[PDB]
């Protein structure tokens, strides 16, 4: 993963060096209105009717 | 004799405006499209009013 | 709406000259039979979970 001639140098501190950020999608409904959602998702579609 | 007449007629919103819109003053976490379709779905029914 | 030099003549009664008719159209299924109504109606269609 790290080079082989290679190295990192960390400076003044060795701690959570930035942030992640998650953000919004669109989920179904609820009560006729949008409903929405952060992180990952996984959408089921059980067309187990279709011809 | 008599027969009527028939008029009916749609509106979709696509994928970007769903979750991308937000108010124009502050920061939202996306919920002005409940706003804007409860508007739109009242349009419609002053619309059969008028035709 | 009336306009600016014109009038409109009423004649024998001053009741409801004539009726407006709503006919029927199809309404969703209730227990596998087609069922009917009439007026102004408005669906919705939600596919807020598809491609």
């Amino acid at each position: 993963w790290i080079p082989v001639g290679e190295l990192i140098v960390l400076n003044q501190s060795t701690g959570p060096v930035g942030r992640f950020v998650y953000t919004a999608h669109v989920a179904g409904q609820r009560n006729g209105k949008v409903v929405y959602a952060t992180g990952p998702y996984l959408t089921v579609k059980d067309h187990l009717q279709d011809d | 004799t008599w027969s009527p007449l028939a008029f009916k007629e749609s509106r979709v919103w696509d994928e970007k405006e769903i979750l991308y819109l937000g108010r124009l003053a502050d920061e939202v976490q996306a919920g002005v499209i409940n706003e804007q379709i409860a508007e739109s779905l009242t349009w419609l029914m002053a619309r059969m009013r008028n035709r």
